[PDB]
């Protein structure tokens, strides 16, 4: 896996 | 909203289940013809790759044939190796089939593989 | 073959335009009702997201449903966020929904989403 | 983009 777009 | 998370293989995870339907035959709804070859698969797959699909399915007439049959110029190889790439992202392009790949890329109005089609004959003149 | 080339944006551009059909309601094929509300979708997509959808639209009865009630105790809020995820890769997290979320996620087997809703709860504890 | 996977 997850992260910031 | 703007304060989202993102699972990065997310869209790819999505595209490899597609392809996993697609290999067991499950909610196919349209045959494509091309020639003598039948090929199964998913219309929203189709239509998200291809302008040429996007344009059929979109036909209020057309949207709802179980059948489509392809332009008898259309080198069956050419399209197995661009459903391929529509459910995988992975082109297998060839000295052999380039030519037959690019042919049937220009007709599907898919811009992206048109393009690097060019750019490997160039490379070859 | 082992020879392909790949298209990087390739699967995110194919979400995006799955997205787009699903916006635009074109060729849409099942409707999944969450207490009083309903949202549209493919069952493809579902199927390529949620273990629960997978195995619903794989039945031989359910896989012709048009229209799929799920367990009232689940949160249309928590299911719109879930069925945006499955379209974008993009989850709206928030505190206000982090529990409908998970309840929800579970509930649809959607196990990376269930992994980062327990770690942004174990970090707030 | 286009690259070996
Ligand atoms: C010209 N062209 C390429 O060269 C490559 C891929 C490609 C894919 C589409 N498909 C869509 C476009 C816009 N909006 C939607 Cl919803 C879809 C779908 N589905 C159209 C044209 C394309
Ligand atoms: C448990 N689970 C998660 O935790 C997340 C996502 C997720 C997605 C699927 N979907 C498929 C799995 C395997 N083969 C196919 Cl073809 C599909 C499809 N379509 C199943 C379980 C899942
Ligand atoms: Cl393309
Ligand atoms: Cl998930």
């Amino acid at each position: 896996a997850w992260v910031i777009p | 909203a703007d304060s989202c998370i993102q699972f990065t293989r997310h869209a790819s995870d999505v595209l490899l289940n597609l392809n996993r339907l697609r290999s067991r035959d499950i909610l196919t709804d349209v045959v494509i013809v091309v020639s003598r070859e039948q090929f199964r698969a998913h219309k929203t797959v189709l239509m998200a790759c291809s302008g040429l699909f996007y344009s059929i399915f979109t036909d209020q007439l057309k949207c709802n044939l179980s059948v489509i049959n392809l332009d008898p110029e259309i080198n069956p190889e050419g399209f197995c190796i661009l459903l391929d790439f529509m459910y995988t992202s992975r082109l297998n392009l060839r000295e052999g089939n380039i030519m037959a790949v690019m042919a049937t890329a220009m007709y599907l109005q898919m811009e992206h593989v048109v393009d690097t089609c060019r750019k490997f004959i160039k490379a070859s003149e």
